[PDB]
RNA sequence: AGUCGUAAAGUGUACUGGAAAGUGCACUU
RNA sequence: GAUUAACCCAAGUCAAUAGAAGCCGGCGUAAAGAGUGUUUUAGAUCAAAUAAAGCUAAAAAAAUAGACUACGAAAGUGGCUUUAACAUAUCUGAACACACAAUAGCUAAGACCCAAACUGGGAUUAGAUACCCCACUAUGCUUAGCAACAGUUAAAUCAACAAAACUGCUCGCCAGAACACUACGAGCCACAGCUUAAAACUCAAA
């Protein structure tokens, strides 16, 4: 299969009408044989379905190519870009797929047929996720997928589907960190009480043509059978966030202000002997389970309550 | 330092010196556990001869086996000594030739 | 100890059995009878005379541990260590001590003052040999007890067991932290 | 490795869920 | 590897092992010397501070003086008045004694004008501003807790680079990479994660 050769960086900036190399505000990997390293960690991709995500100059796309996938669909935001994938597609003939529009909004549920949609409890849907995006756009996209999976609608209508992202070596990090680590946050939980997240290997920052000044971790998202919480994505969000508020502190100092201040003594006495939480354990050293107790305890509270769940303790404290 | 200083803190004490893989002695008797071959660390390339033993000391250790072409199999009896191989890491030992199962290298 | 002193220890409250176990003489023949004796009741087992067993490898520690816990799960002993979320008897946790040496107690009164559920009264059962004379005194003279008196003599008092002429040996207890944020000690004949 | 491709500014520390690095606090020239 | 020839020792030769064989040398940058003062058995010869009360002028913290360089052991001290008040007639000598001082990080309570990581909300390209605006947290606040000393400039000063070299006298410290690496294990946890290490070993370097 025989493929145009990939654009160089001065290809690129006289495509972008810049006409010099310190203004693209972007991060290019026009390194065909990393890309082949990514796509070779996304898995068996033979006769796959793939989304592929911030496709830019092209290098995922070749390589996801170059594997034996059966459609490619492409989604693109800037137009510069299209006449070279537009190339490709016709190097290629009925696998790359092109599409214009942003990532944030565009409906993956109705992209592929309907009959690669498995069961939940089955293998991966045999199809996949590909992205190399803006960490600007990443992480929202991360959320809201995380959120779909939560509700079993979106990419996720298929079943179980796999994501392949790249992320900020930082927050690839926190996203697969363990209890205790020092990178164990809000993101660490949310993904996983939901996924299996896997951080596989960082490439440097010396490796992209404009070279940024971090390094880039690959992650690997695969949906839980089982979620590790069985509550609403909101309410684990709530409580996540209140927890990890003060990161350096009790972890009852931030589950406090889950309450109004009237009763935050009682009630945050009673949610934590409810939940059997040691007061003294600190937010990095919570598991997945001690989550479970409190979001259990926290949703018993607010449905005998029906006032709590909205509350906002700074929009109390602006009184 | 001063005067007092050495006074103080005596003559020089030498740790005591290290023992080897020999433990000291010239040469120690070994039992062949099993043979096969190392390949050296890379200014060089060769696939020198070697053998696990079992020394008398009851410790096991990887020896390399001088000249070309050996006749050592497992359980036979080898006399090892000192010196270190060089380009082989972790070969502190060698097996002498001409004593108890191994034999001298046969001419040419 | 069936017809005199499980029917207070069968009352039903928040309460704590300390089992003590002697490491040297194992398997326990006392360890499958435990359910009728004390009830279904939260159990901690802590091994004694530690200190005398020889250090056969590394780790021999954790070995003994794991021992004690499956010969807790070969009787009908409810495991449930650590947290477990928002009866039959249940065995919290295994913990090796040396009352003589004071090896583990500190760390004992550690893990006993940091939990919700070790909220009450503390009945510290065992057998003759178990040690446990030695583990009261040493438990007796720390910050667990809530002295009034420095002599252990006025600090430690005397009281008939209910229902029988057992006069046995007590000292008043703190609750746990978490109780001050947002109880009696007992030995049990032997 | 090529029988591979190509042409005001800093230092720490803390948090970071719109992190191709940002902000906050303290310092240096 | 064989062969020729040469070299050394020689009734021996010499492979392994073990001894013999070594600190009066240094501590800015190579391994090694500062938080401050007092005292201490010995050794040596070198016998505009600080705390209290009061009081304030421009706009709680102190413009001018201050181009001053004083006080204090150090950190630090520069609005006015008053009251106390600024150890010691040789030097070196503390991990362990007493006073202070600063730097992290958490724990309790308390104040909250203002600012403000995080967290929400508003506006903006065509991956908007990471950057603008609003609101409000942690926090910033307040308590209570966890090389020395004396003399020399004479000499070739002088591995270099710093910071011209010196003596004497005393204390502390230093004898390859290696303040290496590593979790046999231990604690917390409670099946799967976190925190916590020296030594061997290897090399001819660092
Ligand atoms: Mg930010
Ligand atoms: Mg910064
Ligand atoms: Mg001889
Ligand atoms: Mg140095
Ligand atoms: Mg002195
Ligand atoms: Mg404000
Ligand atoms: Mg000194």
């Amino acid at each position: 299969c025989r493929l145009p050769p990939l654009p160089t960086i001065r290809e690129i900036i006289k495509l972008l009408r810049l006409q010099a190399a310190k203004q693209l505000s972007q991060n290019f990997l026009l390194d065909l044989r990393l890309t082949d390293k990514i796509v070779r960690k996304a898995g068996n991709l033979t006769n796959a379905y793939v989304y592929e995500v911030g496709p830019g100059p092209g290098g995922i796309t070749r390589s996801i190519l170059n594997a034996d996938v059966a459609e490619l669909l492409v989604v693109e935001k800037d137009t510069r870009f299209i006449p070279g994938l537009q190339m490709l597609s016709d190097a290629a003939p009925g696998k790359l797929r092109i599409v214009h529009g942003d990532v944030l909004t565009f409906k993956v549920e109705k992209a592929f047929s309907e009959s690669l949609k498995r069961p939940w409890e089955d293998d991966p849907p045999n199809v996949h996720i590909i992205g190399n995006l803006p960490f600007s756009v990443s992480t929202p996209l991360i959320i809201k997928w995380l959120e779909n999976i939560s509700c079993r609608d979106g990419p996720f209508v298929y079943g179980r589907t796999q994501m392949t992202l790249t992320f900020q070596k930082e927050v690839a990090e926190r996203l697969a960190a363990n209890t205790g680590s020092k990178q164990r946050s809000r993101l660490s939980v949310m993904a996983q009480y939901l996924c299996n997240v896997r951080h596989i290997f960082t490439i440097p920052g010396q490796a992209f043509v404009p070279k940024p000044e971090v390094d880039v971790g690959v992650v690997h998202f695969t949906p839980l059978i089982q979620p590790k919480i069985e509550q609403p994505f909101k309410l684990v969000e709530k409580v996540v966030q209140n927890v990890f508020q003060f990161r350096r502190k009790y972890c009852h100092r931030g589950l406090r202000m889950l309450f109004p201040e009237a009763q935050r003594l009682e009630s945050t006495g009673r949610l934590l002997e409810l939940a059997d939480i040691d007061p003294t354990l600190r937010p990095r050293q919570l598991s997945i389970s001690h989550f479970k107790s409190l979001c259990d305890v926290y949703r018993k509270m607010c449905d005998e309550d029906p006032q709590l769940f909205a509350y906002n303790f700074r929009e109390e404290l602006k009184r | 330092a001063t005067l007092n200083q050495m006074h103080r803190l005596g003559p020089p004490k030498r740790p005591p010196r290290k023992l080897g893989p020999t433990e000291g002695r010239p040469q120690l008797k070994g039992v062949v556990l099993c043979t096969f071959t190392r390949k050296p660390k890379k200014p060089n390339s060769a696939n020198r001869k070697c053998c696990r033993v079992r020394l008398s000391t009851g410790r096991e250790a990887v020896c390399f086996i001088p000249g070309e072409g050996h006749t050592l199999q497992e359980h036979q009896i080898v006399l090892v000594e000192g010196g270190r191989t060089q380009d082989l890491p972790g070969v502190k030992l060698t097996v002498v030739r001409g004593k108890y199962d191994c034999g001298h290298v046969q001419k040419k | 100890y069936l017809e005199l002193v499980s029917a207070a220890l069968r009352r039903p409250g928040p309460s704590l059995v300390l089992y003590m176990v002697d490491l040297l003489d194992l398997p326990d023949a006392l360890l499958p009878d435990l359910p009728a004796l004390v009830g279904p009741k939260q159990l901690i087992v802590l091994g004694n005379k530690v200190d005398l067993l020889p250090q056969d490898a590394p780790g021999y520690r954790q070995r003994l541990r794991e021992r004690l816990w499956e010969d807790c799960a070969r009787a009908g002993l409810l495991l449930a260590p650590g947290h477990q979320g928002p009866s039959r008897t249940v065995v919290r946790d295994v913990r090796l001590i040396s009352a003589k040496t004071g090896y583990g107690v500190e760390e004992l009164i550690s893990a006993l003052q940091r939990s919700w559920r070790y909220r009450g009264d503390v009945y510290l059962v065992g057998a003759t040999n178990a040690g446990k004379s030695t583990l009261f005194n040493t438990l007796l003279e720390s910050d667990y007890c809530t002295a009034k008196g420095s002599e252990a003599i006025d600090r430690a008092t005397i009281s008939p067991w209910p229902g029988t002429t057992l006069n046995l040996l007590k000292f008043p207890i703190c609750n746990p932290t978490p109780y001050r944020m947002f109880h009696w000690f007992y030995d049990t004949p032997g």
